[PDB]
C-alpha cells in the first residue's frame, strides 16, 4: 500500500452522495502521520477540517483504521496509549472547528485477540474520554478459504458471541456504559469469498451478526460494504441489488429499537436462530405495542414455530426469504414471499409484500431460509 | 418432530438499538478508482442508499492510512 492524494472535488462526491442519500457521513482520518518523536501529525487534518467548515459540511470522524495491524501494514508500532493521545489532539482540532459539537469514534481495532485487546485498553485508559463510540471490527472467515459449509455452520456463527464479550469486557474495565459500534464487519475478510458473499447464503451470517449485536448490547453495526470491488457489497458493480440488500432493507422496515428476546425450548438452539423485538412503530402498517420476530433455519427440513401465550392466537404476517433459482443458496437473487425483489425502475424500489397467516397456525421456516414474522395486536406494553 | 416452541421475554426493552442500527461503509480505496465520481453520481445507487436511511455512512478502510488531502489537487 502507497501514499495517494485526494482533491476537494473527491470530498464533494463523497458528502454530497451521503447528503442527497439521508445517510451520516464518518470519515476516517489519516493516522500514519507521524513527527518526529512519533506524535500523530495533525496538519493534513487540519487542512481538511478546515476545507469542511468553509463548505459548512455535517461530519464525524474517525482516525486510523485497524491501528493494530500498523507494524504489518506501513512497519510502524504505535502503542494504545499514544493512540489515545492523537485522539485527544483531534478532539482538541475538533472543539475549536465551526462544528465545534463533531462527533468523534474510534479506535476501529480488529476483533479481540490478546493484543488486540490490550491496545484497545490502552487506548480507552488514554483517549477513552473523548470518543463518542468505542469502534471494533469482525469478520467470521478468511475470502480466500471459506466454504459454502462455513456459510451455513452454526459454530462459525457462535464465535462471534466470545468476540462481542470480550470486547464488552475490555470497555466495562476502563470507559463503562461508552456505547460500542461495529465500525467495520462482513462475512469475510481480503474483499470476501467469491460466489459466497454475494449470494443468498451471505445472509444467514448477516441476519444472525444483527441479531446477535442487538441482543448484545452492540448499538450500530456498520457493514462493509455498501458498494465497492469486495464480494462483500451490498449493490454489485451494475448498481444491482444482491440478497444482502433486499435483507437489509426487510430489516430496516420491520425491525424496531427496542431489543427483546426469543429462545427456543430444548437442548438445541444451535441450528434454529430466533431474535425478538419491538416492530419499527414508522412502518404504516403496524401499531404501537407489535413484535417482530425474526428466525433463520440451518436445518435441513421445515420447522415449525409455535408462539407462546399470549400471543398465540395473533394475527401473524409473513417475510419469507427465499432463493431464485437455479442456483440454490448460491443464488444472486431473492423471492419475498415467492415474489422476486427488483427495483421498479432507477428511482423505485418495490413495496415488500407480507404474507398473513391463519390466526392461531404454527409459522413453517423451511429449510436453508430466513424471515421476519410481525405479530399484530401483541399489545406489548414495553414497546408502546 | 419438527415442531418447536418459543419462549419470549417482553416484559422491558433489554437494549435499545440506534435508528442507524444497520449502518453501511465504503471503502477509503474506492477513492482511488478513477470513476469515483461517476460511481456515488449514479441516481440509481443514490436511490438504494436512500432506501437505507437513516444509516451512518463510514469512509474508511485499509487506505485511511495512506490518504494525505491535497488542497491543490483537479
Ligand atoms: C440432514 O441433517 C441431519 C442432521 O440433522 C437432524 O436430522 C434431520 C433429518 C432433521 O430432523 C434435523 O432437524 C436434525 O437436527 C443429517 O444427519 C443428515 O445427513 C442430513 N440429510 C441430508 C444432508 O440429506
Ligand atoms: C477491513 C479494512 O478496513 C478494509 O479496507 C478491508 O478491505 C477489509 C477486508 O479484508 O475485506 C477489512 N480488513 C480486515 C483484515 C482482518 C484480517 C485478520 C487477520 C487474522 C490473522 N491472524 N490470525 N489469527
Ligand atoms: C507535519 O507535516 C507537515 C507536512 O508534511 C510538515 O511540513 C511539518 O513540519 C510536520 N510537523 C512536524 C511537527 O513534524
Ligand atoms: C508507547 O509509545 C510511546 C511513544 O513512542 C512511548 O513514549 C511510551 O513509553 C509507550 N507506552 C508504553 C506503555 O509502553
Amino acid at each position: 500500500f502507497k501514499n495517494s492524494t485526494y482533491s476537494r472535488s473527491s470530498v464533494d462526491v463523497l458528502y454530497t452522495f451521503a447528503n442527497c442519500s439521508g445517510l451520516d457521513l464518518i470519515f476516517g482520518l489519516n493516522a500514519l502521520l507521524r513527527t518526529a518523536d512519533l506524535q500523530w501529525n495533525s496538519s493534513n487534518a487540519q487542512l481538511l477540517l478546515d476545507y469542511c467548515s468553509s463548505k459548512g459540511y455535517n461530519i464525524s470522524w474517525e482516525l486510523g483504521n485497524e491501528p493494530n495491524s500498523f507494524l504489518k501494514k506501513a512497519d510502524i508500532f504505535i502503542n494504545g496509549s499514544q493512540l489515545g493521545e492523537d485522539f485527544i489532539q483531534l478532539h482538541k482540532l475538533l472543539r475549536k472547528s465551526t462544528f465545534k459539537n463533531a462527533k468523534l469514534y474510534g479506535p476501529d481495532v480488529g476483533q479481540p485477540r490478546r493484543k488486540t485487546a490490550k491496545m484497545l485498553k490502552s487506548f480507552l485508559k488514554a483517549g477513552g474520554e473523548v470518543i463518542d463510540s468505542v469502534t471494533w471490527h469482525h469478520y467470521y472467515l478468511n475470502g480466500r478459504t471459506a466454504t459454502r459449509e462455513d456459510f451455513l455452520n452454526p459454530d462459525v456463527l457462535d464465535i462471534f458471541i466470545s468476540s462481542v464479550q470480550k470486547v464488552f469486557q475490555v470497555v466495562e474495565s476502563t470507559r463503562p456504559g461508552k456505547k460500542v459500534w461495529l465500525g467495520e464487519t462482513s462475512s469475510a475478510y481480503g474483499g470476501g469469498a467469491p460466489l459466497l458473499s454475494d449470494t443468498f447464503a451471505a445472509g444467514f451470517m448477516w441476519l444472525d451478526k444483527l441479531g446477535l449485536s442487538a441482543r448484545m448490547g452492540i448499538e450500530v453495526v456498520m457493514r462493509q460494504v455498501f458498494f465497492g470491488a469486495g464480494n462483500y457489497h451490498l449493490v454489485d458493480e451494475n448498481f444491482d441489488p444482491l440478497p444482502d440488500y433486499w435483507l437489509s432493507l426487510l430489516f430496516k422496515k420491520l425491525v424496531g429499537t427496542k431489543v427483546l428476546m426469543a429462545s427456543v425450548q430444548g437442548s438445541k438452539r444451535r441450528k434454529l436462530r430466533v431474535y425478538l423485538h419491538c416492530t419499527n412503530t414508522d412502518n404504516p402498517r403496524y401499531k404501537e405495542g407489535d413484535l417482530t420476530l425474526y428466525a433463520i433455519n440451518l436445518h435441513n427440513v421445515t420447522k415449525y414455530l409455535r408462539l407462546p401465550y399470549p400471543f398465540s392466537n395473533k394475527q401473524v404476517d409473513k417475510y419469507l426469504l427465499r432463493p431464485l433459482g437455479p442456483h440454490g443458496l448460491l443464488s444472486k437473487s431473492v423471492q419475498l414471499n415467492g415474489l422476486t425483489l427488483k427495483m421498479v425502475d432507477d428511482q423505485t424500489l418495490p413495496p415488500l409484500m407480507e404474507k398473513p397467516l391463519r390466526p392461531g397456525s404454527s409459522l413453517g421456516l423451511p429449510a436453508f431460509s430466513y424471515s421476519f414474522f410481525v405479530i399484530r395486536n401483541a399489545k406489548v406494553a414495553a414497546c408502546i | 418432530q419438527d415442531v418447536v416452541d418459543l419462549d419470549f421475554f417482553t416484559q422491558e426493552p433489554l437494549h435499545l438499538v440506534s435508528p442507524s442500527f444497520l449502518s453501511v461503509t465504503i471503502d477509503a480505496n474506492l477513492a482511488t478508482d478513477p470513476r469515483f465520481l461517476i460511481l456515488l453520481g449514479s441516481p440509481k445507487l443514490r436511490t438504494l442508499a436512500r432506501g437505507l436511511s437513516p444509516a451512518y455512512l463510514r469512509f474508511g478502510g485499509t487506505k485511511t492510512d495512506f490518504l494525505i488531502f491535497d488542497p491543490k489537487k483537479e
